[PDB]
RNA sequence: UUACGGCGGU
RNA sequence: AGAACGAAAGUCGGAGGUUCGAAGACGAUCAGAUACCGUCGUAGUUCCGACCAUAAACGAUGCCGACUGGCGAUGCGGCGGCGUUAUUCCCAUGACCCGCCGGGCAGCUUCCGGGAAACCAAAGUCUUUGGGUUCCGGGGGGAGUAUGGUUGCAAAGCUGAAAC
């Protein structure tokens, strides 16, 4: 975690949460990491590659999980942006 | 969603019309105000099928980012939705668990029936929510047709349909399957699946032998 | 420990209520504490109805009512049975009992 | 024994010691 | 009857962080929190704010975006002198690799780390980690 | 000898997640005793702190159950904290280490300043609530060592961590909960948002979907 | 102080859900099924499972208890798996909707291609049940 | 609650120098009155006489003559 | 209707 | 510092005296009943006036101010409306019906959060500790007592220790 030398001296990167911003704990067991699996643009079919979102334990549990990953997705390449 | 191939293909607003599924009950809530668009005068509150059409798009691209056909787990307590969502699975590959579900089954690592899936689907949110406060131990995402009534507590891709009917439920299962193989290569968007809606909805009591073969005196008789 | 929400009466915004008397043993309560029972007991006691009905001098007779406002205190209540040892988790509602007039 | 009956028979005697010291001035 | 109003800005801040919203609302607005929350946009923890410029004391929209601990306050204005600053950053920071006790001097209002860069102490004011 | 049933333990007796660090990361539930031991095996020290005579009053003479605190670490910061009732002592002694290295948590060790060398201590100040004792750890300076209380001094010297302050308030003879406070404190430097890890966390491909060949190729 | 225990009606459970084809209506048939079929100790209890059995062979052939063999679950495609009928309960593109819902779809814009006759519903009000117990 | 500003200190410490009686040990040692309780007044040991040997049974869960004198 | 009591330490 | 109002009981004066009823007189039941129960019954319950400032005066939660979930419902206003219903065969206000907004007594819900927990939308925003300001508390007994002050016709109240 960049020390005078400069290097890693540190266990692990922890994730954050794209809503709500704050650090996902390593035990808790109610922040999810779904995939949205975006298609091409001629046919709407599978292709291979998506997109990642995480929602971290408390602000799932506050209730808005969906009025964040559509508002999230609604700026980042998913449904309607009107 | 935001395509040509993908909107909302006038077909089925005829059938979104005829079953429901702008039929709430008469009472919003304070996380489902964006998902309306006015109140009837009988106190009904019906649904911009513009919104609950993009999120139907939206949760399909969950279900195809699942790399295991036969691991979203699909659930259902209600008995509107009962006999959807058992060829539901059949028509995916999915695990159905219809009706009641046992507590610990998610997270009892003992029992034989301990099944661990990435992905559930609820009917209901508040009805059927024992699923839902055990996903919150297996950090799992969860999906459910969720109506005015319902609150959205662990709920990440709620569709805001509606789930009280036994029309509109059963549409918006055969909605889905058609799209979540319309999204794979199963369906190529201009053959048109014919898979009948009727399939999936829920079943009348046990007047059906009376009907079924009166008429069929002319098929077998 | 505090054994209910309100403190037993149902009485907020004030400071003073009417003073009533029990029933059967007198015993003074304020009025929003007090268990009421209204009765509207048929007077007559209607198994004996068809034998003073032929004794009637017209047919069709509207018998009369009875109409006494039963409002016992709270000691006299649970003695009497008219309310009932509740349990802690069947204690937080306002509704009241099911009829079954049959 | 109750509370307002420790006052009450304590106060029968703040009574009675503040006569025997009128008595004896 | 607001007897600071320093005290109730970062307050609100405080508690809309914690629930975790992208916008506030601060209701009254002077020159005393524009250049203060102008350290912890220059200094970036948080973004974006407009001020709603209206006749009497204005009001400030705060674009948040999570990276904010807690931002509270120190009520009576203290005095604190160069060589006592020292002992206020172990009592209300958490370490010294970050976190600011934001202070107003006569150059102006600084940081605790541009108050002793100079040579300047003068009243505390706040601080936010 | 060992066979496991659930996602995360199968897809590790073939040895396929390397290296605890990442299932911390994606928050996983973990289930069985193997897993943890697979890892960091011949790598703890099982010392227990409190054995007690927890007891209920019956119809005929007092069953006395009995209680195990022990405290399970590496010295590079992978401690666990289990607490068992069971009938004999033995048998919750021996069955808490099985629950003692199942709440296991990882510790970021950090710098006071002038960041020289190997991280040493806290990254900040920190908290830990149970009931009633609060264990407030603080950032300590280089050659000054643990300074607590008896039992957070036996968990401070099982984290790795060389010098942090400690003070506690409440009851602190109150063994169990004045032991699992300072298990409130050690287990959030993993969730305390230092303003140094602010940059986006890029989303690599979590073991549930790029291990979903052998979850079924051979298993099944 | 009839009532069956549950060892009985336990393995009384496995007999009829495995050997269903081979049973019937009498008991003397199958006091000599169980006989042979499954390792019984003495004669009082056995006869005694014969007993919830002939119970339930005049149970189970009326009616869907639980007794998932296949023999029902294989006719049960009859029911939920057929019925797939000739024409839907959704397109006969004969349905009736209200002024405010017409507004619904003229910005999804398929007010042009529906056909569509409108309806008002009714008028006064007079939902939201009248409150107050009696 | 409590009562803070930069002038304020006569108020704390007006409200401190009343609310320091009230623990046991700031009274018996500065209002004097403690001083004059005990028999030494200021010390440790002092002599006496010896008049008799009187015995005093302990307390509650014992039951033995404890041995005094009455100096 | 009426209905009182229970030596001390284990 | 100081002021006003302050239930019931009490004192004092004058009307008053229906009901109920401290005391007390009996009659019971009781081992013993100066008590529960019954008849009687004084002072008092009533008014006018002059007093005492004490209550579980309890929301056992000081006042003010901000911020932070919802949902049906309620009271006093105000706003906008399908309609129904009132002299009204038409209006203007009335009633009911559907909403929103402010103030107010409250409620049901919620891993917001707090707490020793009961439980609290405040006992939240508090070791991530400072919105102002007032009073008050320091193991239990001794004791709200001994004394001094002051108040009152009196009852007592206010202020209020220590040995042990
Ligand atoms: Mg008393
Ligand atoms: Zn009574």
């Amino acid at each position: 975690m960049q020390n005078d030398a400069g290097e890693f001296v540190d266990l692990y990167v922890p994730r954050k949460c794209s809503a709500s911003n704050r650090i996902i704990g390593a035990k808790d067991h109610a922040s999810i990491q779904m995939n949205v699996a975006e298609v091409d643009k001629v046919t709407g079919r599978f292709n291979g590659q998506f997109k990642t979102y995480a929602i971290c334990g408390a602000i799932r549990r506050m209730g808005e999980s969906d009025d964040s990953i559509l508002r999230l997705a609604k700026a980042d390449g998913i449904v309607s942006k009107n | 969603g935001a395509l040509d191939v993908l909107q909302m293909k006038e077909e089925d607003v005829l059938k979104f019309l005829a079953a429901g599924t702008h039929l709430g009950g008469t009472n919003l809530d304070f996380q489902m105000e964006q998902y309306i668009y006015k109140r009837k005068s009988d106190g009904i509150y019906i649904i911009n099928l513009k919104r609950t059409w993009e999120k139907l798009l939206l949760a399909a691209r969950a279900i195809v980012a699942i790399e295991n056909p036969a691991d979203v787990s699909v659930i259902s307590s209600r008995n509107t939705g009962q006999r959807a969502v058992l060829k539901f699975a059949a028509a995916t590959g999915a695990t159905p668990i219809a009706g009641r579900f046992t507590p610990g089954t998610f997270t009892n690592q003992i029992q034989a029936a301990f099944r661990e899936p990435r992905l559930l689907v609820v009917t209901d949110p508040r009805a059927d929510h024992q699923p839902l406060t055990e996903a919150s131990y297996v950090n799992l995402p969860t999906i459910a047709l969720c109506n005015t009534d319902s609150p959205l507590r662990y709920v990440d891709i709620a569709i805001p349909c509606n789930n009280k009917g036994a029309h509109s439920v059963g549409l918006m299962w055969w909605m889905l399957a058609r799209e979540v193989l319309r999204m794979r290569g199963t369906i190529s968007r201009e053959h048109p699946w014919e898979v009948m809606p009727d399939l999936y909805f829920y079943r009348d009591p046990e007047e059906i032998e009376k009907e079924e073969q009166a008429a069929a005196e002319k098929a077998v008789t | 420990t505090k054994k209910r929400r309100n403190n037993g009466r149902a009485k907020k915004g004030r400071g003073h209520v009417q003073p009533i008397r029990c029933t059967n043993c007198a015993r003074c309560v304020p009025k929003d504490k007090a268990i009421k029972k209204f009765v509207i007991r048929n007077i007559v006691e209607a198994a004996a109805v068809r034998d003073i009905s032929e004794a009637s001098v017209f047919d069709a007779y509207v018998l009369p009512k009875l109409y006494v406002k039963l409002h016992y205190c709270v000691s006299c209540a649970i003695h009497s049975k008219v309310v009932r040892n509740r349990s802690r988790e069947a204690r937080k509602d306002r509704t009241p009992p099911p009829r079954f007039r049959p | 024994m109750r509370a307002k009956w420790r006052k009450k028979r304590m106060r029968r005697l703040k009574r009675k010691r503040r006569k025997m010291r009128q008595r004896s001035k | 009857v607001r007897m600071n109003v320093l005290a109730d800005a970062l307050k609100s801040i405080n508690n809309a962080e914690k629930r975790g919203k992208r916008q506030v609302l601060i209701r009254p607005c002077s020159k005393v929190i524009v250049r203060f929350l102008t350290v912890m946009m220059k200094h970036g923890y948080i973004g974006e704010f407009e001020i709603i410029d209206d006749h009497r004391a204005g009001k400030i929209v705060v674009n948040l975006t999570g990276r904010l601990n807690k931002c509270g306050v120190i009520s009576p204005r203290f005095d604190v002198q160069l060589k006592d600053l020292e002992k206020w950053q172990n009592n209300l920071l958490p370490s010294r690799q970050f976190g600011f006790i934001v202070l107003t001097t006569s150059a102006g209002i600084m940081d605790h780390e541009e108050a002793r860069r100079k040579h300047t102490g003068g009243k505390i004011l706040g601080f936010f980690f | 000898e060992w066979m496991p049933v659930t996602k995360l333990g199968r897809l590790v007796k073939d040895m396929k997640i390397k290296s605890l660090e990442e299932i911390y990361l994606f928050s996983l539930p973990i289930k069985e005793s193997e897993i943890i031991d697979f890892f960091l095996g011949a790598s703890l020290k099982d010392e227990v702190l409190k054995i007690m005579p927890v007891q209920k009053q019956t119809r005929a003479g007092q069953r006395t159950r009995f209680k195990a605190f022990v405290a399970i670490g590496d010295y590079n910061g992978h401690v666990g904290l289990g607490v068992k009732c069971s009938k004999e002592v033995a048998t919750a002694i021996r069955g808490a280490i099985i629950l003692a290295k199942l709440s296991i948590v990882p510790v970021r060790r950090g710098y006071w300043g002038n960041k020289i060398g190997k991280p040493h201590t806290v990254p900040c100040k920190v908290t830990g609530r149970c009931g009633s004792v609060l264990v407030r750890l603080i950032p300590a300076p280089r050659g000054t060592g643990i300074v607590s209380a008896p039992v957070p001094k036996k968990l401070l010297m099982m984290a790795g961590i060389d010098d942090c302050y400690t003070s506690a308030r409440g009851c602190t003879a109150t063994l169990g909960n004045f032991a699992k406070a300072t298990f409130d404190a050690i287990s959030k430097t993993y969730s305390y948002l230092t303003p140094d890890l602010w940059k986006e966390t890029v989303f690599t491909k979590s073991p549930y979907q790029e291990f979903t060949d052998h979850l079924v190729k051979t298993h099944t | 102080g009839r009532v069956r225990t549950k060892t009985v009606k336990k393995a009384a459970r496995v007999i009829i859900e495995k050997y269903y084809t081979r049973l019937g209506n009498d008991f003397h048939t199958n006091k000599r099924v169980c006989e042979e079929i499954a390792i019984i100790p003495s004669k009082k209890l056995r006869n005694k499972i014969a007993g919830y059995v002939t119970h339930l062979m005049k149970r189970i052939q009326r009616g869907p208890v639980r007794g998932i063999s296949i023999k029902l679950q294989e006719e049960e495609r009859e029911r939920r798996d057929n019925y797939v009928p000739e024409v839907s309960a959704l397109d006969q593109e004969i349905i009736e909707v209200d002024p405010d819902t017409k507004e619904m779809l003229k910005l999804l814009d398929f007010g042009s291609l529906s056909n569509l006759q409108v309806t008002q519903p009714t008028v006064g009000m007079n939902f939201k049940t009248p409150r107050g117990p009696v | 609650g409590k009562c803070r500003g930069l002038r304020t200190a006569r108020k704390l410490r007006s409200h401190r120098r009343d609310q320091k009686w009230h623990d046991k040990q700031y009274k018996k040692a500065h209002l004097g009155t403690a001083l004059k309780a005990n028999p030494f007044g200021g010390a440790s040991h002092a002599k006496g006489i010896v008049l008799e040997k009187v015995g005093v049974e302990a307390k509650q869960p014992n039951s033995a003559i404890r041995k005094c004198v009455r100096v």
